[PDB]
């Protein structure tokens, strides 16, 4: 009984939390309102790591929704799965936190947090053995990004040895809301670097990309992006939440996966993602050479301007164990110059008999690549084309913060980026 | 070749055969090493909860 | 795609089968230390054996075999000889030697003085050559020559009817290339060299070596003749085949070649189950540089083999690529008239 | 009759474990529920098989074996398997979080709060036993608790019952059935503080049990049940003579004397054959010869290495089945004037023999053939310090840039307890060396 409290804060944290659970409640037979009608044991098998078991043998995910503004939680509450949740676990403000870091994580938000660290000790109070925290969330907002990683910073006070994982959408200017964001991510990534063991870098550009050039969507909208990111948390944490011979909770995960405290930010991948040629029989080559292809990946990294430090594939549905070794055996023994030679073995797979829905079988790529500094690198210099002529600060300075802790958050993360540069060389 | 010791009972039998002729810590101590390294985990915490106090 | 390491910068030979490989377009080097090879170019001195064969998925070979050196080791090569049945103390094509350790450090010091004793006292020709180079016909400065030094040393009889070439009355040794593949086929290059002396050979005075030893380095360093009778003080075997039909109405092949394929087949043989790589994790295999005496009588003799042998220039290009077809490309194939001989045996 | 004490420490052990005692009861005819009806002396008795098996009042035969997991996964199988009747609560002892294959938690963390209760649990074992030879250790190398709480374990055995003998089954680390990366890391941990507490310890490579279920069973793709039920054939090879009657290794102190002059190279090399795939029409069952020579084949042995190139200290052949002194001797004169078994100066050049007249047993329904004759090889050979140079090179590529030192650190441990573990495993393949090569 190794249970996972999940938090999901902000706009874009309810909106990809809320098709999250509507992904895995339909992968373990879950249906809206919180029966299980499903065929399989494996479903059931693992069902409390997300899921609490209530009267009738219902089950409700153990799930805290969190926001600033009621706007994006009542269409939760309305959304297909909406009536799944504990009425308790909506935890909301009023005011908002209108796309600003300091009003997240230094005024609005601290009115707040305390009342969600409420509802996230009664959660972890009726469980056998916390695993640990998973938080979904934007950093180019003010919610997600400020009160998220208030939420965190305290979250690791009362619980300091307890993972913290967090699936985080990067922000880019070709699916941007407001100028300020990279302000925000900036001051977001350094809580990130102290205070979570594993983040997902999910890079709304590369969301994008692959939404326009791949999947061959005209105009992409914040729903299609969603869609692949459903997918990926669905995939990323299938270990999780089916048996094999796997096993691995949230720390003998960050104990192979990451080997420098700071160097914990991860690159998702997704195979396949076929536009509507949609029935096809995907093979083993075709899953493997697709997942380790950039185009397949949502850091918007070029993995061939670095190096690897370690890797895991998950594949699912029922295919040849034999051949997946063989075609993974086969992409290291044909690209070994972007792995490092220091780390042995730093290539790990993994197999789950179920797929995902309406998918004869799939893989879902976890790449900690030191080539993740370009993403960094690309918020550090919009960060700084404003920063240098001070632009926009008023915001900020206008909720209490001085202009020397954005010059400390950008010595912080360039510190990041060369931290990435000297294990790349 | 020779074989020595040859041994035989109901349920099988042993025997040597020659080719050629040759040419703690205390408890305490545990104690002490377990208590110091739970002193350490005590003063990372500590450092850990005195920067979150910051 | 093929990948391969290079761990010896310094192989003039797998300098050019390196170059090769990656002419093939299909072959692809790595870094000296990543481990996921299939092809490892090693070093020479401490080959670490023990860490190939363990990486998934990967077949991997190496271009020498753990345990040869006891072929390639003057004292080894003594020692096996001698102590392997096989082979006897008999074997009537390798001059009597002895392993002598010097004086500052089993041994053969005794025996070596029976039968030196013995050939004196029957008027025998009795001179001996150590190495490990003085050559002298008094068991005194042979041994204190040792003595002086700090490893061990081989005395051996010294050919004092060797067969001279002519014209030029001049000494000489013969260079055989042979290639064991993974499956221990033993692969003869048709190409061999003979490595002569450019200076006539004199029996009364062997203070100066530069007639008796046929070494590629002292003849173009000590010799004043040297590149007189052929390119380099090297005849290769269609000139001496054309030599010894018109001097002695015979043929290389039936007067030293048969004999020379002997040596190999039994030098060869006789250590198959100490270094085979058949059932092993890992696979082997490796070229080697046979050299042999003749004398008066067309007799061959041998000399001693060498485990890291270097080519001779004009015959790089067609040995390289050979090692790649039976060697390399047999165990990792790619998308004639052989130039090896195949010695069969049976395993 | 003296008594041995089982400890299986980690999913490993516990799964290694399991499939022994499986295997142990279809041996000595014991059915799941514990009874015996060869038994004739119901609740009590001084047998052979008395060594590994107590009994009730009841007639029942309970195993003497301790399982420990920081985990409950892994135990609840035994508790709610087919074997569950056998063991009592008080002998499956589970934490509730795992050490996270960290070395430092398993040793420190959470050792120090579980080891007085596995302690106290082996005390209860202990005071059934009128005259306790020992104790037989089986972990993981890679593992968290196999490895961190197995050493300690060690180190307290050592004090509470000093002048007891301790064996090991270690599971060396292998990245084909892995998904760990700091492996190298526990495993020069465990051995650097369990060296001088272990008397003689047998290696199983997964690599080498991998490939075997692979090219000898045809399993594609093996798993831990078909790598669990051939090492627990092995396993039962070597304890067969403590618990069947006989006089090659009747005591484990006897496994030191046999196998081990020197201590700290105490690290036999196992290899066992016939492996025949059960699947197969039907095979042809080999000689005493043919068997005896597979004892001398890299693609048998329990770690990949060339026993050619080492030296032998010693040198123990164990017969299960139709065999007799005549056909082992015959054997053995075939494989010496073939083979290259090079023995240090210093031992005699012997081969000790042990038959047991029962064949194999196998289980219903498994993968092995049942054969008529099978045999394994302890040979204490220098050879074996390969697997000790693989692991400790692996070692070296990652602590040269510090990588996951932090998450030992963490739990409590000096960054200095590698490095010295690290130059005692330097001095461990020393030694190989001194004793090996001229
Ligand atoms: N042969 C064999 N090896 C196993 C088995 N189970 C795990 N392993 C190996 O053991 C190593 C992993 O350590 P585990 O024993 O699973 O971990 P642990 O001892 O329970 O310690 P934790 O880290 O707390 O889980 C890997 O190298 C696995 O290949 C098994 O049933 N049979
Ligand atoms: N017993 C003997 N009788 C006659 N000549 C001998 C001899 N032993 C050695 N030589 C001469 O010495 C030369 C070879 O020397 P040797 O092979 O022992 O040294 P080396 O091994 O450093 C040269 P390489 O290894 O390159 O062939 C030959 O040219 C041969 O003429
Ligand atoms: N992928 C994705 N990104 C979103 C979504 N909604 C907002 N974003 C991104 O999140 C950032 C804005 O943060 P937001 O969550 O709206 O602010 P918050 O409500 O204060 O936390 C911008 O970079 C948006 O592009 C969504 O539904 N999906
Ligand atoms: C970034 C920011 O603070 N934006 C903003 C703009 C107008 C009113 C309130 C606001 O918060
Ligand atoms: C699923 C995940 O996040 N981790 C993982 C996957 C495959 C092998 C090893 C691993 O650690
Ligand atoms: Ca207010
Ligand atoms: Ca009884
Ligand atoms: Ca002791
Ligand atoms: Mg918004
Ligand atoms: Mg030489
Ligand atoms: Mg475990």
């Amino acid at each position: 009984m190794r249970e996972i409290v999940h938090i999901q804060a902000g706009q874009c944290g309810n909106q990809i939390g809320a098709k999250f659970w509507e992904v895995i409640s339909d992968e373990h037979g879950i249906d809206p309102t919180g029966s299980y009608h499903g065929d399989s044991d494996l479903q059931l098998e693992r069902i409390n790591v997300y899921y609490n078991e209530a009267t009738g043998n219902k089950y409700v995910p153990r799930a805290i929704l969190v926001d600033l503004e009621p706007g994006t939680m009542d269409s939760v509450r309305s959304g297909p799965f909406g009536q799944i949740f504990r009425p308790d676990n909506f935890v909301f403000g009023q005011s908002g936190a209108g796309n600003n870091w300091a009003k997240g994580h230094y005024t609005e938000g601290a009115e707040l947090v305390d009342s969600v660290l409420d509802v996230v000790r009664k959660e972890s109070e009726s469980c056998d053995c916390l695993q640990g925290f998973q938080l979904t969330h934007s950093l180019g907002g003010g919610t997600g990004s400020g009160m998220g990683t208030l939420l965190i910073s305290k979250i690791r006070e009362e619980y300091p040895d307890r993972i913290m994982n967090t699936f985080s959408v990067m922000p880019s200017p070709k699916v941007s809301d407001t100028v300020v964001e990279p302000y925000n991510a900036t001051l977001s990534v350094h809580q990130l670097v102290e205070n979570t063991d594993e983040t997902y870098c999910i890079d709304n550009e590369a969301l994008y990309d692959i939404c326009f050039r791949t999947l061959k969507l005209t105009t992409p909208t914040y729903g299609d992006l969603n869609h692949l990111v459903s997918a990926t948390m669905s995939g990323v944490t299938t270990c999780l939440r089916f048996p094999g011979q796997l096993n691995a909770d949230l720390r003998k995960l960050a104990v192979n996966m990451v080997p420098f405290p700071r160097l914990h930010f991860f690159m998702p991948g997704f195979a396949p993602l076929t536009s509507r040629q949609q029935y096809r029989a995907l093979t083993v080559p075709e899953l493997t050479q697709q997942m380790f292809d950039s185009k397949n990946m949502m850091a918007a990294c070029d993995p061939r301007h670095g190096r690897y430090l370690t890797v895991a594939a998950i594949f699912r549905g029922r295919m040849s164990m034999k051949e997946v070794d063989e075609q993974m055996l086969n992409v290291q023994n044909k690209n070994s110059s972007y792995f490092v030679e220091w780390i042995p073995n730093n290539v790990k797979t993994a197999v789950c008999d179920i797929p995902p829905r309406g998918l004869k079988m799939s893989a879902t790529f976890i790449g900690n690549s030191t080539a993740i500094q370009e993403l960094f690198k690309r918020i550090s210099e919009q960060f700084t084309a404003m920063f240098r002529r001070k632009a926009f600060l008023h915001w900020y300075t206008g909720e209490g913060m001085d202009e020397m802790e954005f010059t400390e958050a950008e010595s912080n993360m360039n510190d990041l980026v060369s931290e990435y540069q000297q294990y790349q060389d | 070749m020779e074989v020595i010791e040859l041994n035989k009972c109901t349920s099988g039998q042993s025997f040597e055969v020659i080719l050629k002729p040759p040419s703690d810590p205390s408890l305490e101590e545990i104690q002490k090493k377990l208590e110091a390294a739970e002193e350490r985990r005590k003063y990372q915490e500590a450092e850990l909860l005195k920067h979150l106090a910051e | 795609m093929y990948t391969f390491v290079v761990r010896d910068e310094n192989s003039s030979v797998y300098a050019e089968v390196s170059r090769l490989l990656l002419a093939t377009g299909q072959w692809k080097r790595l870094r000296k230390d990543n481990p996921r090879f299939n092809l490892m170019l090693g070093e020479r001195n401490r080959l670490p054996f023990g860490r190939l064969g363990h990486e998934p998925g990967l077949v991997q070979l190496v271009n020498y075999y753990r345990g040869a050196d006891k072929l390639c080791r003057k004292a080894s090569l003594v020692k096996l000889i001698k102590t392997s049945p096989e082979l006897s103390e008999s074997c009537t094509w390798f001059p009597e030697s002895y392993v002598i350790y010097p004086t500052n450090l089993t041994d053969e010091r005794e025996v070596f003085l029976a039968a030196y004793n013995r050939r004196r006292e029957g008027r025998e020709g009795n001179v001996w050559i150590a190495k490990s180079i003085l050559i002298s016909s008094e068991a005194s400065e042979l041994l204190d020559f040792i003595d002086e030094q700090g490893q061990v040393h081989v005395i051996q009889k010294y050919l004092e009817k060797p067969l001279l070439l002519e014209p030029g009355h001049r000494k000489f040794d013969i260079r055989s290339w042979v290639l064991v593949d993974h499956l221990y086929n033993i692969y003869l290059y048709r190409e061999g060299v003979l490595r002569t002396s450019s200076e006539p050979y004199n029996s009364a005075n062997f203070q100066d070596k530069t007639c008796h030893l046929t070494n590629h380095c002292i003849q173009k360093e000590y010799s004043k003749n040297y590149g007189r009778y052929e390119e380099g003080n090297e005849m290769f075997f269609e000139e001496f085949n054309q030599y010894l039909m018109d001097a002695l109405n015979t043929t290389l092949e039936n007067s030293i070649l048969l004999q020379i394929k002997h040596i190999i087949r039994s030098c060869l043989m006789c250590i198959e189950p100490a270094i085979s790589t058949k059932h092993l994790h890992y696979q082997s295999f490796q070229l080697f540089g046979f050299d042999f005496m003749v004398d008066e009588e067309l007799k061959v003799w041998l000399i001693e083999v060498n485990g890291a042998p270097a080519c001779a220039q004009k015959l790089y290009a067609e040995l390289c690529q050979g090692i790649v077809d039976v060697a390399i490309s047999s165990v990792f194939p790619l998308a004639p008239t052989s130039i090896f001989i195949k010695l069969h045996h049976h395993h | 009759m003296r008594e041995c004490i089982s400890i299986h420490v980690g999913q490993a052990g516990v799964q290694i474990g399991n499939a022994c005692w499986e295997l142990y009861c279809l041996e000595h005819g014991i059915q799941p529920d514990g009874q015996m009806p060869s038994d004739k002396t119901i609740g009590g008795g001084d047998d052979s098989f008395n060594t590994f098996f107590s009994e009730t009042g009841a007639g029942k035969h309970v195993p003497r074996a301790v399982f420990v997991d920081l985990e409950p996964t892994v135990i609840d199988e035994v508790r709610t398997g087919t074997y569950r009747q056998l063991f009592h609560p008080e002998q499956l002892i589970t934490g509730k979080e795992d050490a996270a294959n960290n070395y430092a938690r398993g040793h420190y963390t959470i050792g120090k709060e579980i080891i007085d209760l596995v302690l106290d649990r082996i005390r209860k074992l202990a005071d059934q036993c009128t005259g306790l030879q020992g104790f037989l250790v089986f972990h993981s190398f890679g593992g968290g608790t196999g490895s961190g709480f197995t050493s300690l374990l060690m180190e307290r055995l050592s004090v509470d019952y000093g002048k007891k003998s301790k064996l090991e089954f270690s599971i060396y680390p292998a990245p084909q059935v892995s998904t760990a990366v700091v492996e190298p890391y526990n495993s020069i941990l465990t051995t650097h503080t369990t060296l001088e507490h272990s008397d003689c310890a047998f290696m199983v490579d997964n690599e080498a049990i991998y490939d075997i279920c692979r090219r000898n069973l045809d399993i594609e793709r093996p798993t831990y049940t078909n790598l669990n039920r051939l090492i627990s054939q092995i396993v039962s090879s070597i304890t067969a003579s403590l618990r069947f009657d006989g006089a090659l290794n009747v005591d484990l102190t006897e496994f030191q004397t046999n196998l081990v002059p020197y201590p700290r190279i105490h690290f036999p090399l196992a290899t066992y054959a016939p492996v025949i795939s059960a699947e197969k029409a039907y095979h042809e069952q080999l000689s005493v010869a043919e068997i005896t020579n597979a004892c001398f084949e890299p693609a048998n042995q329990m770690v990949k290495c060339d026993p050619r190139h080492g030296k032998y200290m010693a040198c123990c052949l164990l017969y299960r089945g139709d065999v007799v002194p005549k056909d082992v001797n015959a054997a053995i004169a075939t494989i010496k004037t073939k083979r290259s078994i090079q023995f240090v100066d210093w031992c005699p050049t012997g081969f000790k023999v042990g038959i047991n007249y029962q064949p194999p047993t196998v289980v219903p329904g498994g993968d092995l053939a049942k054969v008529q004759r099978a045999v394994c090889m302890l040979s204490n050979t220098t050879a074996i310090a390969e697997a000790w140079a693989r692991l400790d090179h692996k070692f070296d590529l990652m602590y040269a840039k510090r990588a996951f030192v932090h998450w030992y650190v963490g739990e409590g441990m000096e960054e200095g307890e590698f490095s010295e573990a690290r130059e005692d495993m330097a001095a461990l393949e020393k030694d190989y060396e001194e004793v090996g090569v001229d």
